[PDB]
RNA sequence: AGGGCUACACACGUGCUACAAUGGCGCAUACAAAGAGAAGCGACCUCGCGAGAGCAAGCGGACCUCAUAAAGUGCGUCGUAGUCCGGAUUGGAGUCUGCAACUCGACUCCAUGAAGUCGGAAUCGCUAGUAAUCGUGGAUCAGAAUGCCACGGUGAAUACGU
């Protein structure tokens, strides 16, 4: 879009639980069409989750997202000098969608038996600051803030 | 002749599906089983498939088609 | 284990480690298993020595394992030495069941080394 | 217009339905189960290639009418997809039109 | 392959030059250009000469030589390499 | 009339299938849309694991056939293995159409079942029911599609900006 600024598509609430940002959690977990696999697996990880940290899908589910919330990025441009990276603020609504999407990245991997079982475990791990999705946001908050060549 | 360097010159049958029972020496050993002879042979003698010598019988009748 | 001059393996459904033989694989195993009468989802070291044994003796029946390949071996062999179109191809090395060759015989003719 | 082939194409068609209702039956000898013997099963299969092979209703290509193409054929209109176009275009192809949904 | 209850297949030539030679036969030779016939038990001891687009290519019938086509033993491009 | 366009030290372009648990298999269970059909579709029925074969009503069709949609749903099974993934290749036994399946058809049964652990440089498509995946049908057509065209089932991501 060179003249337009298209917004972002609205999104229905998940009807189980009336959260909006599980149900798009749910479509970037979701692949290849199967929506109905991936809301049982969400469902499913999400109970493993409540009776893993005690704490509950609505609870949980944030502390994971925060404990991973990206600040910044780096993206690449020129203008003239030389070409190179430079750090940039994500929006809170990207804040959250990378959040997800490493989350979600992570979980398909370590698979060891169920989805559930591995998709809890990176939630619990985030949660507590040790699984592979906040190795991955500390290394983001690293590279960026590695080097602020101009603000 | 010598020793130790020639083949063994054991005495073996030699049986065809001409069913004839040949009792030769040879370089064999084991029973040898054989298809044609000089008996039961086109060039030797008049019968195409003499007797034998195929069981091919086998398949022709399968099909069967005069 | 001993089934079929082979050493089949164990604690793996008996449907399945019954496949580890050469002449049968999921059609005939439930058939000699059937035939035989044993329960499919019982492990291999949840087999007995009797029913071992029938396996024995009835998988038999199928011919299998080393007889089976002396049995393909010669059949190539009298396709290669009886003069055939598929003798030929099979000295080649090709395709023998009729697929292309300017491109995609890789499974006959082996990886491209040149 | 290489009326060459075109003269094949009227003979083959021509020779096919001529020897047509023979090959017919004499391939019915051959598919029932009751072939008395072989023999009737057999024999009938000999004569069914004594039976000229461009006589047969494989051999026709089925060409345009106008041309004579052999390929984009239209069983509908018997005519190649070129001049059922022109045709189309021009009226000639009755309840024809383009297509947009 | 051919369907049994068809049976076999032999083109009429064939079949009656062979007879005609097998009663009367030191492999005059018998040319055919049907590739396509199969070759039948009665066919053993002759070698035919089967076509393979230009040349006559003989085929020496034998037992093993029963259940297949005249067209199997006569090879139709000549490749030796690159 | 025969063979070739199907040749094969090789290179590239499209496309399919896969390298697996969001998955493989078994049982049961539901939801389409569109079209074609008369020298065609062909119900049922009987025989054949199966390809189909015999039987054959009805259908020139919002009426009869294709024709069961599949993904899905619940149960259990497989437990991360070149494997119960794959399914290339080859041997044997067939079915079908056709004068005829050797070159050189399709499919079916049985049998080992190979590469293949997500892929170098580079590079393609897509802004919504669209990509992605699932299946369906038509043309051509005696037989022969993974292509083409058409149809529906699930169904997302991000567009800050130049
Ligand atoms: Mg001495
Ligand atoms: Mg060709
Ligand atoms: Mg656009
Ligand atoms: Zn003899």
């Amino acid at each position: 879009p060179r003249r337009r600024v298209i917004g972002q598509r609205k999104i229905l609430p998940d009807p189980k639980f009336g959260s909006e940002l599980l149900a798009k959690f749910v479509n970037i977990l979701m692949v290849d069409g199967k929506k109905s696999t991936a809301e049982s697996i969400v469902y499913s990880a999400l109970e493993t989750l409540a009776q893993r940290s005690g704490k509950s899908e609505l609870e949980a589910f944030e502390v994971a997202l925060e404990n991973v919330r990206p600040t910044v990025e780096v993206k690449s441009r020129r203008v003239g000098g030389s070409t190179y990276q430079v750090p940039v603020e994500v929006r809170p609504v990207r804040r959250n969608a990378l959040a997800m999407r490493w989350i979600v990245e992570a979980a398909r991997k370590r698979g060891d038996k169920s989805m559930a079982l591995r998709l809890a475990n990176e939630l619990s791990d985030a949660a507590e600051n040790k699984g592979t999705a906040v190795k991955k946001r500390e290394d983001v908050h690293r590279m960026a803030e590695a080097n602020k060549a101009f603000a | 002749m010598k020793k130790d360097i020639h083949p063994k010159y054991e005495e073996i049958t030699a049986s065809c599906s001409c069913g004839n029972v040949m009792k030769i020496r040879s370089t064999v050993g084991h029973d040898l089983n054989l298809d044609v002879c000089s008996k039961c042979h086109p060039f030797f003698t008049g019968k195409q498939r003499d007797v034998a010598t195929g069981g091919r019988v086998d398949r022709f009748n399968k099909r069967f088609n005069i | 284990a001993r089934i079929a001059g082979i050493n089949i393996p164990d604690h793996k459904h008996a449907v399945i480690a019954l496949t580890s033989i050469y002449g049968v694989g999921k059609t005939r195993s439930k058939a000699i298993l059937a035939a035989a009468g044993i329960a499919e989802d019982v492990k291999i070291s949840e087999l007995s020595e009797g029913q071992i044994d029938t396996l024995r003796d009835e998988v038999a029946k199928f011919v299998v394992e080393g007889d089976l390949r002396r049995e393909i071996s010669m059949s190539i062999k009298r396709l290669m030495d009886l003069g055939c179109y598929r003798g030929l191809r099979h000295r080649r090395g090709l395709p023998v069941r009729g697929q292309r060759t300017k491109t995609n015989a890789r499974t006959r003719k082996g990886p491209r080394k040149p | 217009a290489k009326q060459s082939m075109k003269a094949r194409e009227v003979k083959r068609v021509a020779l096919a339905d001529k020897y047509f209702a023979k090959r017919a039956e004499l391939k019915a000898i051959i598919s029932d189960v009751n072939a008395a013997s072989d023999e009737d099963r057999w024999n009938a299969v000999l004569k069914l290639q004594t039976l000229p092979r461009d006589s047969s209703p494989s051999r026709q290509r089925n060409r345009c009418r106008q041309t004579g193409r052999p390929h984009g054929f239209l069983r509908k209109f018997g005519l190649s997809r070129i001049k059922v176009r022109e045709a189309a275009m021009r009226g000639e192809i009755p309840g024809l039109k383009k297509a947009s949904w | 392959p051919r369907s049994l209850k068809k049976g076999p297949f032999i083109d009429l030539h064939l079949l009656k030059k062979v007879e005609k030679a097998v009663e009367s036969g030191d492999k005059k030779p018998l040319r055919t250009w049907s590739r396509r016939s199969t070759i039948f038990p009665n066919m053993i001891g002759l070698t035919i000469a089967v076509h393979n687009g230009r040349q006559h290519v003989p085929v020496f019938v034998t037992d093993e030589m029963v259940g297949h086509k005249l067209g199997e033993f006569a090879p139709t491009r000549t490749y030796r390499g690159h």
